[PDB]
RNA sequence: ACCAGAUCAAAAGGGACAAGCAUCAAGCACGCAGCAAUGCAGCUCAAAACGCUUAGCCUAGCCACACCCCCACGGGAAACAGCAGU
């Protein structure tokens, strides 16, 4: 199907059955569904902890790269998963969020402290 | 029973065991051959027998065949370059044909196995996706992680149909 | 297997294009608002909150324009939004315009101009971009020199910056397997990346246009 | 070499010559029946362009792919009349033959 | 710099250039005068099968050896098997109705444009005594006597053709082929279209019925020239259209239907006719006529054709026992015809139904 | 971010590509040469042309339709084959 516009983007896949979420990282034209034709899928993700409490995430570093070269864009969560991973900076996001979180944290400390 | 002399000639399992895969290069291919003379029953037998197999490992590679057209039988391999082989088989067997055919346009054993090599870099074992494709369909199925809950039910703690009712 | 020829649609595709083509919208229709609910007549819209203030209290550039000799062609006319953003110098030098004669009191149209941002100029005149915004402002022909008056600061920055860690590791380990012992850090650098702010002016050009 | 026709050099019979400089060759190609595993003798038309007329019906060619489609059908060039009809000369001696008689026998030079 | 054009002199362009109409581009005196000579042999009297001057035989002719050709048969689709003997047969008892069965001796149906019987017809002429001396082709103008005659011309029964004065009409030697002129026919729809619309009109390819399911209350459109309104009626009935593949049928309620006719006279929906409000003003307008229909005779059998001049018909299936209302609307100065159906089973012949749409898939 | 060639993939050209019916046997311009005039009179087809009927397919998905008039200027007419629902 002809596409008017469009550019590869490297995204996440939600496959995996209800209430337990898997992730397909996968190169594909950002016009096509979630889960649709994808142009080469680039590893996987498992939010799950496994036994081990171990958030799996393979990424074919070698194509990721291949694909970022010709030019295919990276969808806010899979930026943050390469920034966890080392590969990129962690995301102006992550961090932010991470300070977030440490003022809430803060203020839940100190309403309940102050009972 | 299967129709026709030696009706192994019509199964996969013996069409697929020519060796003979010409280059790129060769397009066309002419068997030049006649019914009748003992220097030719060479020929006959390797049309007879080899030229399926031939065709059926070079399926774009055309082949034409000649009954006594000329006094002796021959081949000739019409190539992408515009150049033409023209190979002798008389008083050959259809097996020294083969051998020779083999070594002067059959891709050898290393470029098989390049070509091989190239293929098996599709079918990557860490993709998922349907059986048709890859190994596994979805990660549940690698022991250690979440079961599927079709197989396993989740706990109430995991299910949203209780996150939920933490919500309210 | 011969196709039957869609004449009804290439008709269509070519009357569509001509009527497009000889009913094309003026700009004073297009870039209309009206200041009591702040939508643009001709298609409805209403714009957006953050514009609000901006679009009762200021002016547009050929609103400004429209009270000058030439349409002050020649003057340095400056943006509401950069003066409020940046504190160095950042205007236009309006080489050149063209209103939209069409509009009662010819407040609209294009103009070109060489670009001052953040007090670095630009090689050229171009075509000016949000010149339809109403957060345009004119530089006095008086206090246009000390206005525009810029000192370089100094640009020296860094050449270079650390890899990510995981891609550290990986080009020293590709080294040390190559046997490229050098333990110089591995550095990307990013000179050859011409970061720019945000709101810098961008091609019009290449911008489109409205349509009914 | 990077002509848009599709099969760059075919071998067929000339059996049609009714048309200025174009020879109607057909081409076959042998086809495996799915079923009966056994090749059969498929055949389709091409058209050469032959500029000398030199086409016989009859006559073995080889057509070359031409670099574009000249015609509606026009997609190959005689590049070699393969065998004259009745005229043909043994590859293999270059001796002239009549089906499977030398005319001048090899040993006359 | 700066440049003038001058507001003298001027050229200039055109409002509404209206590219749709470039694509629309893009895309008594026979009795007078010749009965006078035929009265004094065979006759060969050729009649349109589609539009079904007989009665008046005997004084034209006079007693003398008839036969008739029903002229179009290809034209007519196949409703049922022996269609063709059904029509020799209703040929049969018009003429009874009309004779000697003047003495008709045969009655044949030919097809010149597709040249159908035509050898047939030659092999009979030359097989029996009883066809000696000349041959007198009458008929009337659409009855394709000119068709015929150059489909024998062009043939071994002629032994090249000459005109001679009788009124100059071609002939050619057999004795001698005498073609008469065409009697020109009262009261038809042709008369009133101009030559494009008359070819539109015209069927040149084998007729496609297409059948509609109607309920009372609604009115069907055969070009702008022909309307039907059914209504007072117990039950829906089926309507097939025989006409022009290339004549448009429309379907509308009985209040919507005049504000259509008008909205939509000439233009593209109804093609016949053509020029807009300036033809149609002189275009008669559509006088209507009262039907009341028989006993529906099954849901395959027609009970009626109602009959627009030339241009085509209908043939109307009641369901079982019900009669309906109709009011059919034709030019003033042509006439509408109910007449039995001249394809009865033409029903039978159809698709499915298609959406809410009345109209079934043609077949 | 620009260019780069890379990637993606239209239109166009070549090849390939469902089932039944021969009680669908001829299609009727279906070809070629020439810069053009113009000439040549050819082209497909019992190895199934042409035609009628049935069907979404070769499923990570793909093709097609988007109420109808194949299209949609225009007209018919007021459109859930988006979700829930009648
Ligand atoms: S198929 Fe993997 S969780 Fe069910
Ligand atoms: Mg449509
Ligand atoms: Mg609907
Ligand atoms: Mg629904």
């Amino acid at each position: 199907k002809a596409y008017r516009g469009g550019h590869l983007t490297i995204r996440l896949a939600l496959g995996g059955c209800t209430n337990r979420p898997f992730y397909r990282i996968v190169a594909a034209h950002n016009k096509c569904p979630r889960d649709g034709r994808f142009v080469e899928q680039l590893g996987s993700y498992d939010p799950l902890p496994n036994s081990h409490g171990e958030k799996l995430v393979a990424l074919n570093l070698d194509r990721i790269r291949h694909w970022i070269g010709c030019g295919a864009h990276l969808s806010k969560p899979m930026e943050k998963l390469l920034g966890l991973a080392g590969f990129f900076p962690l995301h102006p996001m992550m961090i932010t969020n991470a300070e977030r979180l440490r003022r809430k944290r803060a203020r839940e400390v100190l309403l309940a402290s102050q009972k | 029973p299967m129709k026709g002399r030696f009706p192994i000639r019509r199964t996969l399992q013996y069409l697929s065991q020519g060796n003979v895969v010409f280059k790129d290069s060769v397009k066309v291919m002419t068997v030049n051959y006649n019914t009748h003379g003992e220097l030719g029953e060479g020929a006959r037998k390797f049309v007879f027998f080899n030229i399926p197999q031939i065709q059926y490992k070079n399926p774009w590679v055309q082949i034409m065949m000649f009954k006594n057209m000329t006094p002796s039988p021959f081949l000739r391999f019409y190539l992408d370059s515009g150049e033409q082989v023209l190979v002798d088989v008389e008083t050959k067997s259809n097996k020294e044909i083969m051998e020779h055919i083999r070594k002067i346009l059959g891709k050898n054993e290393e470029t098989l196995r390049e070509e091989e090599e190239e293929k098996k870099q599709l079918s990557h074992p860490a993709n998922f996706g349907p059986r048709k494709y890859c190994l596994r369909e979805c990660i549940c199925e690698v022991e250690g992680q979440v079961p599927c809950p079709s197989l396993v039910p989740l706990p109430k703690e995991m299910r949203g149909k209780y996150k939920a009712a933490l919500k309210a | 297997k011969k196709v039957r020829p869609r004449l009804i649609a290439e008709l269509a595709r070519r009357v569509r294009a001509l009527r497009e083509q000889l009913n094309r919208p003026r700009d004073s229709q297009l870039y209309a608002v009206d200041y009591e609910t702040l939508t643009r007549p001709f298609s409805g819209r209403r714009l957006p909150v953050r514009a609000w203030a901006d679009v009762r209290r200021e002016s547009r550039l050929l609103q400004l324009l429209g009270r000058l000799p030439l349409f002050g062609l020649g003057r340095l006319v400056t943006r509401k939004s950069w003066l409020w953003q940046h504190d160095e110098p950042c205007y236009w030098r309006l080489t050149r315009v063209r209103p939209d004669y069409t509009a009662q009191n010819l407040d609209h149209g294009k103009a070109w101009g060489i670009l001052t941002f953040k007090g670095k100029t630009e090689s050229e005149a171009r075509e000016i971009e949000h010149v339809m915004y109403h957060d345009w402002r004119l530089v006095p022909k008086h206090e246009e020199e000390a206005f525009t008056a810029f000192t370089p600061a100094p640009e020296d920055s860094l050449a270079s910056v650390p890899y990510p860690p995981l891609l550290r590791a990986m080009i020293i380990a590709e080294r040390q397997k190559n046997g490229d012992t050098s333990t110089e850090e591995p550095m990307l650098n990013v000179q050859r990346i011409r970061m720019e702010p945000w709101d810098y002016p961008a091609k019009q050009e290449d911008k489109g246009r409205a349509k009914g | 070499v990077r002509s848009s026709v599709h099969a760059r050099w075919i071998v067929g019979k000339v059996i049609g010559t009714k048309m200025q400089k174009t020879a109607k060759v057909r081409v076959t190609r042998l086809v495996l029946d799915p079923y009966l595993l056994k090749y059969f003798n498929k055949r389709k038309t091409y058209f050469a362009h032959d500029a000398l007329q030199q086409c016989t019906v009859g006559d073995i060619v080889l057509l070359r792919a031409l670099p574009v489609p000249r015609a509606k059908h026009v997609k190959h060039e005689l590049a070699e009349i393969v065998f004259k009809v009745g005229k043909v000369i043994d590859p293999v001696t270059g001796k002239p033959c009549a089906g499977t008689t030398y005319l001048e026998s090899p040993l006359s030079s | 710099q700066e440049r003038f054009l001058f507001p003298e002199y001027i050229l200039d362009p055109e409002p509404q250039p209206t590219r749709e109409k470039q694509l629309q581009e893009l895309q008594e005196q026979y009795l007078e005068l010749v009965s006078a000579a035929l009265r004094r042999s065979l006759v060969l009297y050729m009649v349109d099968l589609l539009d079904l001057l007989l009665p008046d035989l005997p004084a034209l002719v006079g007693p003398k050896q008839l036969i008739v050709l029903g002229n179009k048969v290809d034209l007519l689709p196949q409703d049922a098997p022996g269609y063709r003997q059904r029509l020799r047969e209703r040929l049969w008892e018009d003429c009874a109705r009309a004779l000697l069965l003047t003495v008709v001796r045969d009655v044949r149906l030919i097809s010149a444009k597709t040249g159908y019987g035509v050898e047939e017809l030659i092999s009979a002429l030359q097989r029996s005594w009883r066809y000696r001396g000349d041959v007198y082709l009458v008929g009337a103008t659409n009855a394709g006597k000119s068709t015929l005659f150059n489909t024998l011309l062009e043939s071994d029964y002629c032994t090249r053709a000459t005109i001679s004065p009788w009124l100059n009409l071609l002939k050619f030697p057999i004795h001698w082929f005498y073609d008469t002129p065409g009697i020109t026919k009262e009261n038809c729809i042709l008369n009133l279209l101009t030559e494009k619309e008359v070819n539109i009109v015209l069927p040149t390819q084998s007729i496609v019925p297409r059948t509609f399911v109607l309920k009372p209350g609604m009115v069907l459109f055969l070009g702008a020239i022909g309307r039907i309104d059914f209504l007072q009626g117990n039950q829906s009935a089926w309507f097939t259209v025989v006409a022009s593949n290339i004549l448009p049928v429309h379907i509308t309620s009985l209040d919507r239907a005049d504000a259509l006719y008008q909205k939509h006279a000439g233009h593209t929906l109804l093609q016949i006719p053509m020029g807009g409000k300036e033809r149609m003003a002189g275009f008669p307008p559509l006088v209507a006529e009262d039907i009341m229909l028989k006993e529906g005779l099954g849901a395959s059998e027609a009970v009626a054709d109602i009959k627009f001049s030339s241009a085509g018909w209908v043939s109307v299936t009641p369901n079982f026992k019900d009669r309906l209302h109709l009011r059919g609307y034709t030019p003033e100065g042509t006439v509408l015809t109910v007449r039995p159906p001249l394809l009865p089973y033409i029903v039978n012949i159809k698709g499915q139904r298609i959406k809410k749409s009345v109209a079934y898939k043609t077949k």
